């Protein structure tokens, strides 16, 4: 359904930091709650946080659920080797849900 | 001023959906008066046309002789402002607007025949009852057709009889002397009750706003029993009123 | 369950049985009426409603119960028309999903037959109620928590209450009618639009006005009516009548009997007539002789 | 408890109607909701639909409604996603994650990494 795709494909940066994830929307859909998806790498993805802005269960104090609309921004505010990994934002209200272009995080090569 | 005219032999309906053949059936019903007077409203295009909220009364029997559909639909309602729940009447191409409800209206209503329609209803507040169907003016638009409408209202149930005609000349200005019995449309579920009736008048412009040649005349009907003649084929080809004449009593 | 979907029903052929057939559709109980015969009753502007119910309070708000739930989501009079028709939608609420928030804690009691669209904070000390939820101040809605935890306890059910307005108005809902198929030339009883009747029915030559649906003779009886099925056009004449005559030479002068059919057709009288037809009529054997 | 093992990583020749196994566990099939979602290799993942299970009633996505023939048993608790046939273009990684219209992840399976080639 609803084009999902966060900025960057790759947020690059040192762990530690607070970084943000911005999901791009083709119609906006904050009714989805989106279901934000953390896909481990090279292993079954994890739900990074679902409600857009409500937090997922059982995640940690860090992963913060943010962002509404056309654009859902996901704040995380220290980054871990987690962290370093292939994002999703994955439509939760919306139904056939479309998975994001996806994120990771690297400092060299 | 209400020119006045004899009704002559004009304003009979259909009783019910009985095929009576050949069979002096006699009813006592809501009626037009035989050779009765009836007052005349001509529409000529200042203004001439003339809108006002005449009582509705028990019933009524509307005619056009108009051309062109100058005037389409009528507007009932008990009080005929917003608080009040009013039927609405318009021709609008092929659909009646049978619209009920809480009706805020113009205090000229008048619809673009080349609309003007949200002025004339101004709130749509408080919808009810609405049905759409083929145009009430089935009829086809050297002659000038001629519409006529009997308005009734009873048992939770608003009543319409007409029968459409063309006339072939307009020297007399008046209902022509023959008999036609009004046929049944609709029978409408609306059971809202109504004390005035206004007549629509569309006027889309100067064609401030002129229009065509009409003449619309409005009748009262009062209870009387009449001798409606079926024929061979059921239909009323004439009736006699006994009250009007003491020969028609003896009939 | 705080703001409860009134819905209106009209111009509607509805059969019932339907729902009744569903297993998860197991509550169909109606306070109103039975359900038997509501397939059959017809009603008016049929109120219809939509709400969620953890069903281990749908007992308090039940009607002829008042439970918090009733006394502030939706009140309702111990007299129920109709039925409540509860399904299980377990899966649906499950997963967890909180969306239904649905009042708890408001300040008064609600009316019967009423929705509350606004959430109304409890008004419950005399401290004041800013800062919507909080001490002294309860939120009414509660979120209805539906897991797959919530699956088990407090099972989620979608659930209909039925209210017809008791057809106050001219009755616009109600189920499948005039079942039966039509027969021609025979005797037999006739509903046609319900016009309940007694005759041989043969298709009529005669023309119908096209409002005209029924036919009324000089004696006021039916005698042709428009097929509700079908434009086609019945004659309906009156089953065959007669009286019957004995011809007898005197008892003392022998036992046989002649026996006189008035103003009946010889080929329409079989032994079977049916009024008296418990004489056995002799048989066509008998000389059968027909007369002006 | 509520783990999903899926088929593992299989060289299939391209042409075969397979019923891809997703293992279920220590959950009622009616209480949870179980969803199917594939990846084709190198990119973000493709949805399947989402099946009711305690009904074994899946609806496709409407990419892949008819394109695969998703079933699965409640009673023995194993998917088997006959995928229509088995096609060279069907090669992707398939994840049998649990989830409703909500589309929440819920528990992934293993992973099947099929690979159809011959
Ligand atoms: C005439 O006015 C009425 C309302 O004043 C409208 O009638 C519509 O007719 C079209 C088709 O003829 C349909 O959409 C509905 O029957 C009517 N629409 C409504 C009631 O919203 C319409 O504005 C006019 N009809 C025309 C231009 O054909
Ligand atoms: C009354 O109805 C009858 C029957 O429909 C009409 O009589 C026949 O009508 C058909 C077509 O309607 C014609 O083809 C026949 O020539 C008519 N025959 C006769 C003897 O009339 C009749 O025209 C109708 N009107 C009247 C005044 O009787
Ligand atoms: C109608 O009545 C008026 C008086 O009320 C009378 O002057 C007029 O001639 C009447 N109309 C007729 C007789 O056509
Ligand atoms: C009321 O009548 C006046 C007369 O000219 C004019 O404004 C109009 O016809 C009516 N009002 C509206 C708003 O149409
Ligand atoms: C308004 O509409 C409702 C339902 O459409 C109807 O019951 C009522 O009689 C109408 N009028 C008023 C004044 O409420
Ligand atoms: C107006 O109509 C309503 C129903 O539409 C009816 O209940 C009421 O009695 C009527 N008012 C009268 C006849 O004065
Ligand atoms: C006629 O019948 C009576 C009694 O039934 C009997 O007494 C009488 O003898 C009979 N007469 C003849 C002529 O059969």
């Amino acid at each position: 359904e609803i084009v999902l795709t966060q900025s960057p494909g790759t947020l690059s940066l040192s762990p530690g930091g607070r970084a943000t994830l911005s999901c791009r929307a083709s119609q906006s859909v904050s009714s989805s709650y989106l279901a934000w998806y953390q896909q481990k790498p090279g292993q079954a993805p994890r739900l990074l946080i679902y409600g857009a802005s409500s937090r997922a269960t059982g995640i940690p104090d860090r992963f913060s659920g943010s962002g509404s609309g056309t654009d859902f921004t996901l704040t995380i505010s220290r980054l871990e080797p987690e962290d370093f990994a292939v994002y999703y934002c994955q439509q939760y209200g919306s139904s056939p849900p479309t998975f994001g272009q996806g994120t990771k995080v690297e400092i060299k090569r | 001023p209400p020119a006045y005219t004899n009704s002559f032999t004009r304003g009979v309906y259909y009783p019910d959906k009985v095929f009576r053949s050949s069979v002096l059936h006699s009813t006592q019903d809501l009626f037009l008066p035989f050779f009765s007077n009836v007052t005349w409203f001509h529409v000529i295009s200042t203004k001439r046309f003339d809108n006002p909220v005449l009582p509705f009364n028990d019933g009524v029997y509307f005619a056009s002789i108009e051309k062109s559909n100058i005037i389409r639909g009528w507007i009932f309602g008990t009080t005929l402002d917003s608080k009040t729940q009013s039927l609405l009447i318009v021709n609008n191409a092929t659909n009646v607007v049978i619209k009920v409800c809480e009706f805020q209206f113009c205090n000229d209503p008048f619809l673009d025949h080349k609309e003007s329609e949200f002025r004339v209803y101004s709130s749509a507040n408080n919808c009810t009852f609405e049905y759409v169907s083929q145009p009430f003016l089935m009829d086809l638009e050297n002659f000038k057709n001629l519409r006529e409408f009997v308005f009734k209202n009873i048992d939770g149930y608003f009543k319409i009889y007409s029968k459409h005609t063309p006339i072939i000349v307009r020297e007399p200005e008046d209902l022509p002397q023959g008999f036609s019995a009004l046929e049944p449309l609709v029978d409408l579920p609306i059971g809202i009750n109504i004390t005035r009736f206004q007549t629509l008048l569309a006027l889309h412009r100067s064609y401030g706003w002129t229009a065509g040649a009409a003449a619309y005349y409005v009748g009262y009907l009062q209870p009387r029993t009449f001798l409606l003649k079926y024929n061979e084929n059921g239909t009323i080809t004439d009736a006699v009123d006994c009250a009007l004449d003491p020969l028609s009593e003896t009939k | 369950v705080y703001a409860w979907n009134r819905k209106r029903i009209s111009n509607c052929v509805a059969d019932y049985s339907v729902l009744y057939n569903l297993a998860p559709f197991f509550t169909f109980k109606c306070y109103g009426v039975s359900p038997t015969k509501l397939n059959d009753l017809c009603f008016t502007n049929v109120y219809a409603d939509s709400f969620v119910i953890r069903g281990d309070e749908v007992r308090q708000i039940a009607p002829g119960q008042t439970g918090n739930i009733a006394d502030y989501n939706y009140k309702l009079p111990d007299d129920f028309t109709g039925c409540v028709i509860a399904w299980n939608s377990n899966k649906l609420d499950s997963k967890g999903n909180y969306n239904y928030l649905y009042r708890l804690f408001r300040k008064s009691n609600l009316k019967p037959f009423e929705r509350d669209i606004s959430t109304e904070i409890y008004q419950a000390g005399n401290k004041p109620c800013n800062g919507v939820a909080g001490f002294n101040c309860y939120f009414p809605l509660r979120s209805y928590s539906f897991r797959p935890t919530y699956g088990v306890g407090h099972q989620p059910y979608r659930v209909v209450v039925l209210s017809f307005e008791l057809l106050h108005a001219p009755a616009t809902v109600c189920g499948p009618k005039k079942s039966t198929n039509l027969v021609k030339n025979k005797c037999v009883n006739f509903n046609f639009n319900g016009l309940k009747g007694t005759g041989v029915l043969t298709e009529s030559n005669k023309k119908f006005l096209p409002f005209q649906q029924f036919g009324r003779d000089i004696a006021d009886t039916t005698d042709a009516v428009r097929d509700p099925q079908t434009l086609e056009i019945l004659d309906i004449t009156p089953c065959s009548f007669g009286g019957v005559s004995v011809i007898t030479p005197g008892t003392n002068t022998s036992n046989q009997v002649a026996v006189l059919y008035q103003g009946v057709n010889c080929t329409e009288v079989p032994v079977a007539i049916q009024l008296t037809p418990t004489w056995r009529v002799y048989s066509t054997g008998s000389n059968v002789f027909q007369t002006r | 408890e509520v783990q999903l093992v899926q088929s593992g990583a299989e060289v299939k020749k391209p042409g075969e109607s397979l019923k891809i196994s997703c293992k279920g566990s220590g959950f009622s099939f009616t209480s949870y909701w179980i969803g199917w979602v594939r990846q084709m290799p190198g990119k973000g993942l493709e949805w399947m639909g989402i099946i009711y299970p305690g009904d074994s009633d899946t609806r496709y996505s409407p990419s892949f409604q008819g394109q695969v023939t998703i079933s699965a048993d409640k009673s023995i608790s194993t998917a088997y996603l006959q995928w229509s046939s088995l096609k060279a273009s069907d090669t992707a990684m398939y994840y049998c994650a649990r989830g409703g219209y909500e589309d929440v992840f819920d528990i992934w399976g293993q992973g099947t990494m099929v690979t159809v080639s011959s």
